[PDB]
């Protein structure tokens, strides 16, 4: 296949994405959710982690590691430390808010996918990370827990397989970086959300000491579906290495802002006018496209006309895919404005740790603060293109890269914009 | 540690005591500013032997190698987790 | 905005806190989530249900999170200090989210901060002298393809102009409780225009489950 896109109603995993059917159980078993979920525990860990290698699922917080391959560093034998899944369901990602809709609208899909990928690791329990600010969605989440429970789906003798699997919710307190896993993990552990220097790999030491698969909700929710549809089905999705369906999130100066399930290679354009309705103004209005949520580099019009969709069209576009959360960037917008509130956002949200995120996106704030208003001089571009590069690949964590790369487009895309922003400073103010 | 990749010789500190004028540290002592420098223990041995200077010598204290372990910090069962990091 | 207390008379390591016992209950169903020798894991939600209790955060329900869970009190103050949620002053009885990050300025949240501001005559960061609201600039609580949104407390107010969130501050101001969702014709996330997607029935238990399951 080389055209992607146009993706079918029978094709979709998150069906009730939109909350116009029922949420609870007798609703997700009306549409094939904890359907045969008894003969996939069966089959034992290693035909699941088959079934999502098979698949060629990645990883769907937004780095995009190998989701079989990644769960598959438990499949080892115990050492006495129990062993957990945790479902990273923070989604502070501006722009993104997929993980929101699957949590509302499908909570007993998440909550088979948890059984499912526990089952495949040998995890004990479930610990599902939730935001905070989701109350309303974690209520629902506990909700269709407890009907789990009382169906005997999940609890001793989870769906009658003699394998016992239970399924915690715990709510964040508003940090983005408690999205990050090792961070995440502290933040279960009742302390401030730092994220751990990596080794220890959670597969070694993760929650509590304990060997722990870190998770996103969508990576976590369409197990099922692959385990069930079969790993060939979802392979046949997307190009190859980007196999299956993605949820996207358009959002910005679009018609229709909206979450929508989409096949994976799908062209941005077609994403934009097919199921947002199209750029506001028209798509000569298009100015700049971040493709994958605020840690993504923007692309401007002349790269998202021909772009696709999946991992490494925008990492050959110099992007990432992200979280698949378009912000959609029209010629009516200051475009220094927005990402130096984006640069903003990122030094609110920098758990103050390690020394280049801690005082570097402070440093990239102000700098940024002078080029909204001009108040620099161009030597100043570059000296800045090399602080993100001190800060991007120094960090602890990928906020430090999450941080330095909209600074680093915004420079590479739009630099003869900030230099007339500065001289029309200088020949006003002097 | 760099200040401490050398033999050095010094002397016993005699009497410093207070100029009448100024409350200077006035010294009698030609040698209390003489520090030397040696590569190993056995050539400040030698010059102290040749120069019928009675000395003392203390052995070096290098740091025993400790076992440091960053996941150790996040232990299941041992006190050795950090409360906060 | 300070990361350090001082002891004032309304708030000391002497002002009266202590849970009721239905939270006490609560409490022990939290801690009962975590492994033996992991109770300090409990402490960021047993202190979020002091700010329940409460609506805020004193250094006495710090302290007795500290003591409740055996963790000295600095663990505590460290988590309280670290999340955004922790209120450690008290505020307003509503206490209004205003998300300005770039997906909702992209669609003017400005416009509806400076309507929160002009409607209560109070600005960001202040409190109306009624003690009912609290008005906060806060980042992507994500609902951004709802943009522009706030929060009041629990409640996601989203797909918002200026007249529904002065709509939403009346009804705040007459004691009722308005609805938690888009203010403008959809119900959730779809797009507006009608669905382009999932218009057929869904399929059910069975459809294309492969062979040997
Ligand atoms: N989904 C969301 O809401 C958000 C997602 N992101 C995305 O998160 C990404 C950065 O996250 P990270 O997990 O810190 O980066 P990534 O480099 O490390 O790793 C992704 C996953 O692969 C695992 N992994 C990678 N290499 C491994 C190895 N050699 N051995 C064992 N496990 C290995 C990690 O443990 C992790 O679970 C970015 O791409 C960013 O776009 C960022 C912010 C929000
Ligand atoms: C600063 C930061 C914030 C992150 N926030 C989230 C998040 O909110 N939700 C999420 O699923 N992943 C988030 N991630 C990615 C996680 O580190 C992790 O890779 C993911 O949750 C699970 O891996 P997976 O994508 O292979 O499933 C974040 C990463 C970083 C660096
Ligand atoms: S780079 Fe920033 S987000 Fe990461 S450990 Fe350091 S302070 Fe934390
Ligand atoms: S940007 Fe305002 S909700 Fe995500």
């Amino acid at each position: 296949k080389t055209s992607f896109g146009s993706l079918k109603d029978e094709d979709r995993i998150f069906t009730n994405l939109y909350g116009r059917h029922d949420w609870r159980l007798k609703g997700a078993q009306s549409r094939g959710d904890w359907y045969k979920t008894k003969e996939i525990l069966l089959k034992g860990p290693d035909w699941i982690l088959g079934e999502v290698k098979t698949s060629g699922l990645r990883g769907r917080g937004g780095a995009g590691f190998p989701t079989g391959l990644k769960w598959s560093f438990m499949n080892k034998p115990s050492d006495g430390r129990p062993k957990y899944l945790v479902v990273n369901a923070d989604e502070g990602e501006p722009g993104t808010c997929k993980d929101r809709e699957i949590i509302r609208h499908d909570p007993h899909k998440l909550v088979e996918g948890c059984l499912v990928g526990g089952r495949a690791m040998g995890a004990r329990a479930a610990y599902i990370y939730i935001r905070g600010e989701f109350y309303n969605e974690a209520s629902n989440l506990q909700v269709a827990i407890r009907e789990a429970y009382e169906a005997g789906l999940i609890g001793k003798n989870a769906c009658g397989s003699g394998y016992d699997f239970d399924v915690f919710v715990v709510r964040g307190a508003g940090a983005y970086i408690c999205g990050e896993e090792t961070a995440l993990i502290e933040s279960i552990e009742g302390k401030q959300g730092k994220p751990r220097l990596k080794p220890p790999f959670p597969a070694d030491v993760g929650v509590f000491g304990c060997p722990t698969t870190v998770a996103n909700v969508e990576t976590v929710a369409v197990s099922p579906t692959i385990c069930r549809r079969g790993g060939a089905w979802f392979a046949s999705f997307g190009r190859e290495r980007n196999s299956g369906t993605k949820l996207f999130n358009i959002s910005g100066h679009v018609n229709n802002p909206c979450t929508v399930e989409e096949e994976m290679s799908v062209p941005l354009k077609e994403l934009i006018e097919k199921h947002a309705g199209g750029v506001t103004g028209g798509w000569d209005n298009l100015l700049a496209v971040i493709p994958g949520g605020s840690s993504t580099p923007l692309i401007p019009k002349s790269v998202c006309e021909t772009v696709l969709m999946d991992f490494d069209a925008l990492i050959q576009a110099q992007t990432g895919l992200g979280t698949a959360a378009v912000i959609v960037m029209d010629r009516s917008t200051d475009i220094v404005k927005a990402i130096a509130r984006l640069i903003e956002f990122y030094k609110h949200e920098s758990c103050g740790q390690c020394t280049p995120c801690r005082e570097g996106v402070d440093w990239m704030n102000k700098v940024m603060a002078r080029f909204v208003r001009g108040d620099a001089r161009p030597a100043e571009i570059d000296s800045l293109w090399e602080i993100s590069k001190q800060i991007e690949g120094h960090t602890i964590c990928a906020l430090g890269d999450g941080a330095a790369w909209p600074v680093q487009g915004l420079i590479r895309h739009f630099r003869p914009e900030l230099e007339e922003r500065m001289q029309r400073f200088a020949q006003q103010h002097q | 540690v760099n200040n401490t990749k050398k033999w050095k010789m010094e002397f016993d500190t005699r009497e410093r005591w207070e100029n009448p004028l100024m409350g200077w540290a006035s010294t009698a002592d030609p040698l209390s500013n003489l520090v030397l420098t040696f590569s190993t223990k056995e050539d400040a041995i030698a010059f102290a032997e040749k120069n019928g200077w009675s000395y003392d010598v203390e052995e070096r204290k290098v740091p025993k190698p400790k076992s440091k372990s960053y996941g150790a910090n996040f232990s299941w069962n041992k006190r050795t987790r950090v409360s906060t990091k | 905005a300070l990361f350090v207390h001082r002891d004032t008379p309304k708030n000391n390591p002497e002002t009266p806190f202590d849970f009721t016992p239905e939270n006490y209950k609560r409490i022990e169903a939290i801690v009962k989530n975590y492994p033996e020798g992991h109770k300090a894991a409990a402490v960021l939600p047993v202190l979020d249900l002091a700010q329940r209790q409460n609506g805020w955060l004193p250094i006495s329900a710090m302290n007795k999170v500290a003591e409740i869970l055996q963790v000295p009190p600095m663990r505590v103050y460290e988590v309280a200090t670290f999340y955004t949620m922790y209120n450690r002053k008290p505020v307003g009885k509503y206490h209004i989210q205003v998300c300005t990050t770039t997906p909702c300025m992209l669609r003017n949240s400005d416009s509806i901060l400076e309507a929160i501001q002009k409607k209560l005559g109070i600005k960001v960061g202040e409190t109306t002298p009624d003690k009912l609201f609290t008005l906060i600039e806060v980042e992507c609580l994500g609902a951004c393809v709802n943009a522009p949104m706030v929060q009041i407390n629990d409640n996601y107010y989203e797909d918002l102009t200026p007249k529904d969130i002065e709509e939403i501050i009346d009804e705040l101001k007459a004691g009722k409780i308005p609805k938690p969702g888009p203010r403008s014709g959809r119900f959730s996330c779809e797009p507006a225009g009608g669905l382009t997607s999932l218009t057929e029935p869904p399929k059910g238990p069975g459809f294309g489950v492969q062979a040997g399951l």
